[PDB]
């Protein structure tokens, strides 16, 4: 089992993964290895014979993702080719998967680490040529018998018994009949036709085929087939359309180093000829040993001692003269490397330019990298490994395909402009052909002799060939005639590639460079033509294929940033984890250029641990211009206003297409040189130009730049123009979700005058009442960053379960931003004042106590409302709530007709959708640590008593103990709070484990609430202990304490308690009479399904000074009319919420139609069927003025007085909350028109008419036809009337009151019975999708169901 | 200290814990799937339905809110096999 089993996990840097991502790789770790043994395990396994060759290995290379870490090309180097199986690159000889890339170096040190006996690490003939072979190998017959000795197909066919294993799809069988001899090398079959000693065989190819592709000089094919199957077999494939095999030969490319293993030519240091400037460091002029550390085939990075060799780049080192390593690195050095491999005359002058053109692109200068001398300050010849992408355009039809390196540099035969953005890798890419057509490591390139590359933007159009030849490619170094160099051209017809770069702002082109790109008729040499995306419509007309350079590979900056960062690859790490989730940036890296920003402004500026890492690449970017561009100061100036400008005209109106008209409108010239990097003029369809520029995330850090440099700026009309771009920015969603990264990049800049401009404006966003429809967001920006439409659905959902909270995560987000942008720019001097009074009234967490302005500014804590905490503790909270009696058992007809069955959804289907939430959540936080609240940094730790916060509401996650390390915290926390609230929900226990912390501030306490649990004696006195309480709340708790509670009616300063209880209570009665602390009632609440009240006739219930709610019921039997006479006596109680029939017959006459003093008496659940006694009743209850939250009552024949009872009603000019309950006689539905609301009541918001019985003809119409500006009720609740309404009411109502508008405010709909078929889900979508209220507006009309749909068919 | 440097910025890890933590209410709605289904009474003619929608109401709310939180964290999940996947 142990070879069947592998771990592709190292455990040496686990812990370091463990800090950075902020879990052990433990858990994941393992059931990913475990995965990936599994699936391996099933995967086919074996010899893959045909795509044994890197060629094909990288060819499979095209649907491999591009985030990545490991390069396809050192992937392949190793054997590694895509299987295609989630990435599970295999080794193609022992069928050793590795499923994921990793550390461990190249993939080499990890394959001799996992699986040591993969053949391929032999050295024997496995069948690996190399990445870049040719098909034609060389012509080493040296054998006895010459060309013409044999004649018959069994002459020659017994040599053909030595057939390796990796060749056997190519019978030898049909090789001898195409005239094939074997040889005895790996598979260098010389043909018995004049040599032909060309193969590289794979199954499924027809060697007839590659024999005429190859050779039209073949007699053997002559003679078996004629000249016309020879011509049309040459047209099979687009390859060597001008190379014979007797080129190959006495190529002026030959191979430096073997390609067996194709990874010791993978680096430029692998030869010693290719590290002139790494190996004569020391003169030979001078009397020392110039060649000591040259011979051992050690390559030197300009350090003194520190020496690195090319059998494996092993750390032989500590020599100073060219000693033995005999000194230190005896054995056993850390991350060994180096032991892993050895103790296992018109050509004449075309040759000498091939020559001259080898040494100079073999030279430092050329070949590195174009990176800032501060990246490019040791040899970056580590990143020649990396490659950009190839597309090509087909003559007219819009058909590109995807071609590798191998695949574009075989089809080199006629012009195809290489494209893309301004250095978007057209140099890059046209040096790499220039230095791997030198290097020997791409035997494609044999072929060629005059490979040419030449910036076109430096050349007259008048000037000549060699004269521009050597001026920019030879230097001094030629001095040959032109007379037979232009004669060369055609001595040497089509193998002559020519890598022109700037050709773009070219018309006329020199003559001598003229009759090679102009006609295609005779020179026919490859064109490789560097053009800007804005230039391509001159050369598009003369295009049979076109190359394009696509964007860099994710892979390609994450192993740059590997070999740059090696020392501080911690930081690497970061930024991987980073780009994982930020989905939306791994784009960003558009280009080189980005790379090397990125690098010199880590080196540099030490942004190396910054936790944000594109803002500091777009930073980087705008340095590196600015930098480049300073002698032209103010023209890159004025083309970065202008194009900021394009970019503020663009983002804020949601576009990213751009023409003439709109680009001349922003204020760039179509004409300038430097305008490329930040506009590229794309060819929309075929001839109409359109504007994108040099990345979509680079136009928004443009508008940034514009912005600040706009709001930074002393002109008036500039001012005027950058607060008008402002203005659009009006909800803070915009600020917070999509333009957040925007403000980000504007905030940056460390702008004094810019920061309190933006700060006012940001926290100006929100107000006493902000226009919360411009959320409303256009989707086309949001698509720029799918992380905003993900946040915005959080931000959207965290808006409708709780308006307040996700008002408090939006602001926190914003005061971030607003703090980010003063301590950036250092003026938290001058932005105190808006930071203050923004801040006042907050009601953030606690973690926004560890931002800096409470340490350097102690004293804002007392503005804020409260600074809540919450820990998410885990336990069973093994509960039985009363939900699934009398709502999951009875009234069970799913009647349907199956066109609507989406609308019903099963409870399993609910709660399958509930468990894999549930089980991503496990994933997510299993691995998780226990996340204690961050107090680590400064501020706490503090002498002089800074302060005191008003509120410190605590509320725990159904935790019952409080940790070692939670307790402590909790306690050091308290203290700082004046009024310490305390919401306890699903926490019978953790009472007496935050009693030690209530202890030493028990009367800093004002409020204690208890839903759905059940204390203990031990606990109880406590809360019995609260000396400076105000308010204690126990609700929810659906079982009688009859013995389980020990005490509670004997505080000590009480001001207020609540023993609110449900099931069968009678809390009137409970807790029996002696209540000695009833002293100052202010708010309690207990609903209460009464069962005896007597207990509480002389009781405090008429002695209270200044009680505000009451949140009581009677709901069955109880002396309701005893209960209620002696509970409607209020003095000054304003809130007496009810639930159920309150009030009886002659009971409800003492004060209440005779007096003022309400607020919250609520009468929402009121519903009983008694005709007479509701009659008798309702004379009474007269009218009040301060309640807010009146409800109506219900009465079956109550409401020939309760039409009286909304008449004084009228004057109560100061409600917000009402229901309208149970009107009946439909004749004083009229009076409820003009009755409290709409005549009257100017502040009403909420308007709840849930389950009316005679809304049928009027009732909706009056609130939904009879308006008529009452633009301040923001919740119609209108459920519908299933048994009192018939349907077309609710159709006549949208069609009416939602057309008619009349209210900039509403809710939502309604549900229970109502369905209708699939096509106009869509309308209603659509609707939906009408109104601004779009992109917020949620339609609810999904029951969750727990019967399974039961169509009437 | 933090004078040039934004380090108060959220990581978009940390804003993912505080996604989790200070969310809106918590459990207090979510743990019915599991109370409801498990492996006399005053049912009358208008004691059947006590206004049962907005307890589904709310319950579609916290639906949405589970499924935003779960992409934001099925985008952050992957963070840790991605990243042994490097």
């Amino acid at each position: 089992s142990s070879e069947d089993r592998i771990s592709e996990i190292d455990y040496e840097f686990l812990p370091e993964l463990s800090a950075l991502l902020g879990v052990d790789a433990f858990q994941v770790a393992k059931s990913q290895e475990e995965e990936e043994h599994k699936e391996r395990m099933k995967m086919k396994k074996g010899f893959n014979s045909q795509m044994r060759s890197e060629a094909k290995r990288l060819k499979t290379f095209e649907t491999y993702d591009t985030f990545r870490s490991w390069t396809p090309q050192e992937m392949a180097a190793a054997g590694f080719y895509h299987t295609g199986v989630r990435l599970g690159v295999q080794c193609f000889c022992c069928s050793l998967i590795l499923f994921g890339n990793s550390l461990r170096k190249l993939p080499i040190e990890r394959h001799k680490k996992l699986r040591p006996e993969c053949e391929f690490l032999q050295g024997k003939d496995v069948g690996n040529i190399g990445k870049y072979d040719i098909r034609v190998k060389r012509p080493e017959k040296m054998l006895r018998g010459g060309k013409a000795r044999y004649h018959e197909e069994e002459a020659r066919l017994e040599s053909f018994e030595d057939w390796p294993f990796y060749a056997h799809g190519t019978s030898p069988r049909v090789l001898s009949a195409a005239g094939f001899v074997f040889t005895g090398k790996r598979d260098t079959v010389q043909c018995f036709s004049c040599g032909g000693s060309l193969g590289n065989w794979e199954e499924g190819d027809d060697p007839w085929k590659e024999h005429a592709k190859w050779f039209p000089k073949c007699e053997f094919l002559q003679s078996k087939k004629s000249s016309e199957e020879i011509a049309q077999y040459i047209q099979s494939y687009e390859g060597f359309v001008h190379v014979t095999g007797e080129h190959f030969v006495k190529s002026w490319v030959r191979r430096e180093l073997p390609m067996v293993s194709a990874y010791c030519n993978d680096s430029v240091f692998a030869n010693e000829e290719l590290r002139m400037d790494m190996f004569k460091d020391w003169p030979q002029e001078s009397p020392v040993g110039v060649e000591a550390l040259v011979r051992a085939g050690f390559f030197y990075t300009g350090k003194k001692d520190i020496v690195r060799c090319f059998s494996c780049g092993g750390c032989l080192e500590k020599w100073a003269e060219g000693d033995d390593p005999m000194e230190d690195h005896i054995k056993f050095f850390p991350e060994c490397v180096f032991l892993q491999t050895l103790k296992s005359q018109w050509f004449q002058e075309a040759r000498s330019l091939s020559e001259q053109l080898r040494d100079n692109y073999t030279k430092a200068t050329f070949r590195h990298m174009n990176l800032p001398e501060v990246c490019s300050s040791l040899g970056t010849d580590h990143l020649l490994s990396c490659d950009v992408s190839i597309i090509s355009k087909h003559i007219s039809q819009p058909v590109q395909e995807a071609l590798t390196i191998p695949e574009v540099f075989s089809n080199l035969n006629s012009v195809m402009c290489v494209e893309g953005e301004t250095g978007s890798g057209k140099t890059t890419f046209l040096k790499r052909i220039a230095f791997l057509w030198a290097s020997g490591c791409c035997p494609l390139l044999y072929r060629f002799q005059l490979v040419f590359y030449l910036s076109l933007s430096s050349i007259t159009p008048d000037q000549g060939l060699a004269n521009i030849i050597c001026a920019q490619l030879l230097g001094a170094g030629g001095c040959i005639s032109e007379v037979c160099l232009s004669s060369s051209i055609q001595q040497l017809q089509h193998q002559v590639l020519f890598l022109l770069d700037d050709y773009s702002g070219l018309a006329s082109l020199p003559q001598a460079l003229h009759t090679l790109i102009t006609k295609n008729y005779l020179s026919r040499t490859c064109l490789l033509i560097a053009v800007h995306t804005n230039r391509v419509r001159d050369i598009r007309l003369y295009l049979g294929t076109s190359l394009e350079i696509q964007e860099f590979p994710f892979y390609n900056t994450v192993s740059v940033l590997r070999k740059f960062f090696s020392h501080d690859i911690i930081c690497v790490e970061k930024l991987i984890i980073y780009f994982i989730d930020n989905k939306d940036l791994q784009g960003v890296y558009k280009t080189p250029l980005f790379v090397a920003a990125v690098c010199t402004d880590w080196i540099q500026n030490a942004s190396a641990q910054d936790k944000f890492q594109d803002v500091t690449l777009f930073q980087s970017y705008m340095q590196y211009l600015s930098l480049k561009y300073k002698a032209t100061a103010e023209p890159l100036q004025a083309t970065v206003s202008s194009c900021g400008q394009l970019a503020l005209t663009g983002l804020f109106s949601s576009c990213f297409e751009f023409n003439s008209d709109d680009l001349a409108e922003a204020g760039v010239d179509e004409d300038e040189k430097l305008t490329t990097l930040l506009m590229s003029k794309f060819t929309a369809q075929r001839l109409r130009p359109v504007y994108r520029f040099l990345g979509p995330l680079f136009q928004e850090f443009l508008a940034a730049v514009r912005l600040t440099e706009l709001l930074s700026s002393d002109r008036q009309e500039d001012q005027d123009l950058g607060l008008y771009y402002l203005r659009q920015i009006d909800s803070p969603l915009k600020a917070i979700n999509s333009f957040n990264i925007f403000l980000y990049y504007v905030s940056s800049h460390s702008s004094s005058k810019a920061a309190p401009t933006v700060v006012s404006h940001l926290l100006q966003l929100v107000d006493e009442k902000e226009s919360l429809e411009n959320m409303s967001e256009n989707e086309d920006y949001m698509k720029l960053h799918p992380q905003t439409f993900l946040w915005f659905q959080f931000v959207r959902g965290l808006w409708l379960v709780s308006p307040e909270s996700s008002s408090s995560f939006v602001s926190e987000h914003l005061l971030r931003l607003a703090l980010i942008f003063a301590y950036e720019s250092n003026t938290v001097a001058e932005c105190s004042p808006f930071i203050l009074q923004f801040l006042r009234g907050k009601t953030l967490a606690l973690r926004v106590l560890n931002l800096q302005y409470f340490r350097d500014h102690p004293e804002s804590l007392l503005l804020l409302r409260s600074l809540k905490v919450s820990i998410n503790g885990n336990k069973m909270s093994s509960y039985v709530d009363y939900s699934f009696k009398t709502y999951f058992e009875n009234l069970q007809p799913p009647a349907i007709d199956e066109e609507y069955t989406s609308a019903f959804e099963h409870i399993s289907e609910w709660r399958r959708n509930f468990a894999q939430d549930e089980e991503i959540i496990k994933n997510y936080e299993n691995i998780r640590p226990r996340a204690l609240p961050d107090i680590s940094e400064g501020y706490w730790k503090l002498s002089p008593k800074p302060c005191k916060i008003p509120k410190l509401e605590v509320q725990v996650n159904n935790t019952d103990a409080a940790d070692q390390a939670l307790l402590q915290v909790l306690m050091e926390v308290f203290s700082a709070s004046q009024s310490i609230e305390f919401r306890l929900f699903n926490s019978s226990g953790f009472l007496e484990s935050i009693c030690p912390a209530l202890e030493l501030s028990k009367a800093s306490v004002t409020k204690c609430s208890m839903s759905r649990l059940e204390l203990s004696r031990a606990e109880q006195e406590l809360l019995l202990t609260l000396p400076a309480l105000q308010s204690l709340e126990v609700s929810e708790t659906n079982q009688l304490p009859e013995q389980l509670f020990h005490n509670l009616h004997k505080f000590l300063g009480l001001k207020e308690l609540c023993v609110r209880l449900d099931g069968k209570p009678n809390v009137l009665s409970v807790l029996p009479r002696e209540f000695p602390n009833l002293l100052h009632m202010e708010k309690l609440s207990i609903q209460t399904s009464t069962e005896s009240d007597l207990s509480k006739l002389v009781k405090f219930i008429q002695n209270f000074p200044n009680l505000h709610v009451f949140h009581l019921k009677c709901d069955f039997l109880s002396n309701c009319e005893s209960l209620m006479a002696v509970l409607a006596s209020c003095k000054k109680l304003r809130e007496i919420e009810f639930s159920g029939r309150c009030f009886e017959a002659m009971t409800f006459v003492n004060i209440l139609p005779n007096f003022v003093s309400l607020k919250i008496l609520n009468l929402k659940d009121q519903q009983f069927p008694d005709k007479e006694t509701s009659e008798k009743f309702a004379q009474a209850l007269g009218s009040l003025r301060n309640l807010e939250e009146l409800l109506v009552p219900t009465g079956d024949g109550i409401h020939q007085v309760a039409k009286l009872i909304v008449r004084q009603c009228l004057q109560l000019p100061c409600l917000r909350v009402l229901t309208f309950h149970d009107i009946l006689d439909d004749d004083s539905v009229i009076e409820i028109a003009r009755a409290a609301t709409s005549g009257g009541f100017q502040k009403l918001e909420n308007l709840d008419i849930s389950m009316n019985h005679k809304i049928t003809e009027e009732g909706y119409r009056n609130f939904f036809q009879a308006l008529d500006n009452l633009p301040n009720l923001q919740e119609l609740n209108i459920c519908r009337n299933i048994p009192g309404r018939i349907q077309v009411q609710a159709t006549t109502v949208k069609a009416l009151g939602q057309c008619v508008s009349r209210l900039p405010s509403l809710i939502r709909l309604h549900m229970l019975s109502w369905l209708l078929d699939e096509e106009d889900m869509k309308v209603i979508n659509d609707v939906k999708e009408r109104h601004p209220q779009s992109k917020r507006l949620i339609i609810f009309w999904k029951l969750i169901v727990p019967f399974s749909p039961v169509i009437l068919e | 200290m933090a004078q040039v440097i934004n380090t108060n910025s959220l990581s978009l890890l940390t804003q993912n814990n505080l996604n989790k933590s200070q969310s809106a209410l918590g459990t207090a709605i979510e743990r019915l799937s599991s109370g409801l289904r498990i492996n006399s009474a005053r049912s009358r003619i208008e004691d059947s339905d006590y206004a049962t929608e907005v307890s589904n109401m709310s319950r579609a709310q916290i639906l949405q809110q589970a499924g935003t939180s779960v992409l934001a964290q099925a985008n952050q999940v992957p963070q840790n096999v991605l990243s042994l996947l490097r």
